[PDB]
């Protein structure tokens, strides 16, 4: 279903005649979508496949982390103020008060931008290394797209059936986590209100309130 | 406010601990049925 | 003239190299991938698809944003909004969206409708343009014939062969003047006939300078 | 082989794993295509020639983009508008274009003529470039020297090869600070040296990270 020539594809039934010969259904989430024939080189198809991967992982940290602090403030425990709106939480540091957490100034409180801006330059950038390059202190290595144990701590993955299967969901949660992060940034920049906010406006008033609504915002008026 | 929230949290300990003595038996039905 | 490895080439004389994989045997040729991104043949064929299909939607897309305006300023009918860049917004008013001005024409008044309704079709027509369907069976992605050339226009090869290339090159200017029509907009609110008119005016005075332009900064 | 070579050094230096097609043979080479957008040769070879040539032009641009704005406060200069970007209108003017602000220094004031001398003048430059025109027929494409090479500095092949990392990391140095003073003239309308200023007068009250970082959502300057 997912894997081999038999598997679903990005054109449903009329895909069987537009699947490119590379994409052979090998790896996870090969719906034989390359019109543009980016992946044709082997290397090169290799190279962006990691990118797929963790393009996607940062994106599904990014699903909850843009809703979280707000659906928090809503769900009527703890406060965030400008904090709850994900593309506004990037001032909350620099808002005096310490940035805080979950409302409580007893944590972080970081106020020093400079501060978490090199911290996080120097913390990464370690992590962001190893990643590069197999290193020691993975106690499972393996592939580098895939480190087994030392990140697969409650191995899930330790039965092979399963990973490949686990895998697909993984990149197919991914692809759809990236595609509403895509989709919580254009609502942003042309709303200009929470993605929640916008869920709020659809509920109401479907009809109305939708993304044609502010067709014209944009308009070349002279 | 928070009245439906504290009470919700009650749920956590006890469907955590239902789990924690029926999931086991709980993969041998699906199991068996699949 | 076109073809071949004595074809015409964009640099002319100063051509000099030319991508080795840039040979003739395709319509449009005139050896110019500085960029190398057509290197490997896969992706060149691909390339190839990309470059005629939004070569035959700009064809489209540059009569069908001047057709309405020269219409409209030249007294032929009266539409809702001539200029392309608010011909959406039609469906935002009191009578909705009436083709050519007429009430009695389509007479839309629900975008999502037409929305939807274009999906449908759309996705259906683009899959029967990758998979074939009932105006033919797929030979060539992007030169079908048969159904879709009634008229026989390309039946002797050799007319074939110099037609794919006029193709291309008027495909290749609607393009880029379908993105002048996008930056004009943005620069000029006034539509690109409009703007055309206005050049022809004063042509000193109206133009992309001693105009706008400072204003970009 | 300390630049050309297995040993070279890397973007990302210790933990750096240079992929296969990249070798060092060619300066510049840390390693970097995690992308995987130089695998095909023929590509690779197309992406060195523009990486180059989009280095020495910015190298040009950088100094094209200080040059008026700096002369206009530690020397001697009347510029219009010593800002790069702020140089178009300088044709504009009452007096049009003038050099050092002297009136008889060019003092060009037809956009026409100095837009179309140059698609004359660039286009047989690039047109020669290519084809190999009289300065030059038959040499390296990328790396012409010979009369391009009036001082003949890189007359030894070791020397040379060095001065080509040099080029470049000059030069790849130069397209990033082109790209600065881009970014931040859109988001401070000041010249480069302007912002510098700002930096050199208060490093804390200036850091974007609070001068316009809190304004670029909700509400900006
Ligand atoms: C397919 C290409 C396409 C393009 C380029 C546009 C462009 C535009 N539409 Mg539009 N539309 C398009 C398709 C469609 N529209 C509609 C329905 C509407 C409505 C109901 C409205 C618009 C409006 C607008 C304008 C929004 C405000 C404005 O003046 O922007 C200024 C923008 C520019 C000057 C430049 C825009 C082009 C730029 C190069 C865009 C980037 C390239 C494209 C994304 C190409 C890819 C398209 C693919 C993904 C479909 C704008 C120029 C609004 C309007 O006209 O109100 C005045 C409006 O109310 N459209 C439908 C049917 C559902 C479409 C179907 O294909
Ligand atoms: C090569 C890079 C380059 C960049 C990044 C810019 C950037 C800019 N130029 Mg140009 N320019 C560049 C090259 C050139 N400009 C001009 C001639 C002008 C003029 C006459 C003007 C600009 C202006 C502008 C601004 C945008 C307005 C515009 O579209 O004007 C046209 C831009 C181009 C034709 C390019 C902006 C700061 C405007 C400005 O800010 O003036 C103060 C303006 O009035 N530029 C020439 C000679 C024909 C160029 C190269 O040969
Ligand atoms: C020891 C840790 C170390 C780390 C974490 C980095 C990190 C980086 N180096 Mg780097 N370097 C490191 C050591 C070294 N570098 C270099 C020489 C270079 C060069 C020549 C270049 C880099 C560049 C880069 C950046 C490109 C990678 C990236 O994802 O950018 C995107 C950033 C994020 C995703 C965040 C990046 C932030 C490149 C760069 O961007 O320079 C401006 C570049 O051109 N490094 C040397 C000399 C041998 C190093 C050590 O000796
Ligand atoms: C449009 C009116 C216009 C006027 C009145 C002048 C006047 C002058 N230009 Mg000139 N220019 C003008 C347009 C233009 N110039 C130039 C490019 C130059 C150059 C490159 C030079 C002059 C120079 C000069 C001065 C000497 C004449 C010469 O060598 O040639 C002179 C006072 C010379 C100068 O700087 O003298 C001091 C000089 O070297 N102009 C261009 C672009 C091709 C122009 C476009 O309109
Ligand atoms: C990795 C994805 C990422 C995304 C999508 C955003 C997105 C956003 N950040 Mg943000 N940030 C991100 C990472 C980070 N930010 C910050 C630090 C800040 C600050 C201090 C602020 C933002 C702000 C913003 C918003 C304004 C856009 C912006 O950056 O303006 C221009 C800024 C940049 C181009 C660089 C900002 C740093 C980072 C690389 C973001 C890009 C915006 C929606 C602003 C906001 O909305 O606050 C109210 C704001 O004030 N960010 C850090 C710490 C170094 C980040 C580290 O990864
Ligand atoms: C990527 C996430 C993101 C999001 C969701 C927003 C969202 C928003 N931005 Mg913004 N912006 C961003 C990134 C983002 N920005 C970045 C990276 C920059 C640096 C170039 C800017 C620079 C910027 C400026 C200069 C301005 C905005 C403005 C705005 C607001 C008006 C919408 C708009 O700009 O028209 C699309 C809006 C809420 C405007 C504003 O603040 O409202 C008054 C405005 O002035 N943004
Ligand atoms: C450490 C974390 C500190 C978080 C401080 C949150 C302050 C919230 C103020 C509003 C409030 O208290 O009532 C509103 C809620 C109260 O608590 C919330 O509401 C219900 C319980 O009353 C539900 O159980 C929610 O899950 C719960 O988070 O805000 C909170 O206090 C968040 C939980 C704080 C836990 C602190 C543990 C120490
Ligand atoms: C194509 C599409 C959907 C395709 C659906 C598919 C394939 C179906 C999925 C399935 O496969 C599954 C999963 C399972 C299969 O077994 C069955 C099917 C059913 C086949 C959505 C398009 C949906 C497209 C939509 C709704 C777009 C709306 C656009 C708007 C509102 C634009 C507004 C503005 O752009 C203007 C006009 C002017 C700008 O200036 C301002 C703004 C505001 C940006
Ligand atoms: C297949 C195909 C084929 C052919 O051939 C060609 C083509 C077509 C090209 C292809 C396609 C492709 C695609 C689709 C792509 C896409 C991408 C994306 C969108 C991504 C995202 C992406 C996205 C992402 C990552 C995201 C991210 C995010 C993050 C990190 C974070 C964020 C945040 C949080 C949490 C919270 C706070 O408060 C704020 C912040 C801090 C801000
Ligand atoms: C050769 C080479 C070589 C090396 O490689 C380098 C390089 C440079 C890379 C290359 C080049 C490239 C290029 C030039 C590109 C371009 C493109 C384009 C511009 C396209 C367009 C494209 C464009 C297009 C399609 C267009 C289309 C259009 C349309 C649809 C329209 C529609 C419409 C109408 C009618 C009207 C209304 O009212 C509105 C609308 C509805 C909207
Ligand atoms: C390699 C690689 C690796 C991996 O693979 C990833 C990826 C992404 C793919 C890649 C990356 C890349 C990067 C990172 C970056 C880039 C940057 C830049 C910015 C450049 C520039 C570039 C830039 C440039 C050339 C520029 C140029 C300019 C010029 C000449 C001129 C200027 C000027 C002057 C004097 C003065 C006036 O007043 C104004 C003007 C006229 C305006």
């Amino acid at each position: 279903e997912f894997y081999g020539p038999d598997r679903a594809k990005w054109l449903g039934p009329f895909s069987e005649g537009s699947v490119p010969s590379y994409l052979k259904g090998e790896f996870p989430g090969d719906y034989g979508w390359d019109t543009a024939g980016l992946s044709a080189d082997p290397e090169t198809f290799a190279r962006y496949r990691e990118i797929e991967v963790i393009h996607a992982r940062w994106a599904m940290l990014g699903a909850l982390g843009c809703l979280t602090p707000e659906l928090l403030q809503n769900n009527g425990a703890a406060d965030f103020g400008e904090a709850a709106v994900w593309f506004k939480a990037g001032a909350s540091i620099f808002n005096e008060d310490g940035l805080n957490y979950l409302g409580n100034p007893s944590l972080i409180h970081a106020q020093s931008i400079v501060a978490v801006l090199l911290t996080q330059l120097v913390i990464m950038g370690a992590a962001e290394a190893y990643r590069y390059s197999g290193e020691g202190p993975v106690e499972t290595s393996g592939d580098s797209l895939y480190p087994g144990g030392f990140f697969d701590p409650l191995g899930l993955a330790d039965d092979p059936d399963t990973l490949a299967e686990l895998k697909v969901k993984e990149i197919k949660n991914g692809r759809l986590a990236m595609f509403s992060m895509f989709g919580f940034f254009v609502q942003g920049l042309v709303t200009g209100k929470s993605p929640l906010e916008n869920l709020a406006d659809h509920l109401a008033e479907p009809s109305v309130n939708n993304g044609f609504a502010s067709a014209t915002k944009f308009l070349p008026l002279p | 406010d928070n009245r439906f929230g504290t009470i919700a949290l009650l749920a956590v300990p006890v469907i955590g601990w239902v789990l924690f003595n029926i999931l086991g038996p709980l993969q041998n039905q699906l199991n068996a049925m699949s | 003239e076109f073809y071949g490895p004595d074809r015409v080439k964009f640099l002319g004389p100063f051509s000099g190299n030319t991508p080795s994989y840039l040979k003739g045997e395709y319509p449009g040729d005139y050896g110019w991938d500085t960029a190398g991104l057509s290197a490997d043949p896969e992706t060149f064929a691909r390339y190839r698809e990309l470059e005629v299909i939004h070569a035959r939607w700009a064809m489209l897309g540059a009569l069908g944003c001047v057709t309405p305006e020269l219409l409209q300023r030249n007294g032929a009918a009266n539409f809702g909004e001539a200029v392309w860049f608010k011909a959406g917004a039609q469906i935002f008013q009191e009578g909705g969206l009436d083709y050519l001005g007429n009430p009695n024409l389509v007479h839309a008044q629900s975008i999502v409708a037409i929305l939807l309704t274009q999906v449908v079709l759309m996705g259906l027509i683009e899959g029967y343009r990758v998979n074939g369907g009932p105006a033919g069976e797929v030979v060539d992605p992007i030169y079908p014939g048969e159904a879709f050339d009634p008229l026989g226009l390309a039946d002797d090869p050799d007319t074939l062969a110099e037609l794919k290339v006029k193709e291309i090159k008027n495909g290749r200017l609607a393009m880029v003047s379908m993105f002048g029509f996008f930056i004009q907009a943005i620069v000029t609110g006034k539509g690109p006939v409009q703007n055309l008119s206005d050049h022809l005016a004063s042509p000193s005075t109206d133009n992309f300078y001693s105009l706008y332009a400072k204003t970009l900064a």
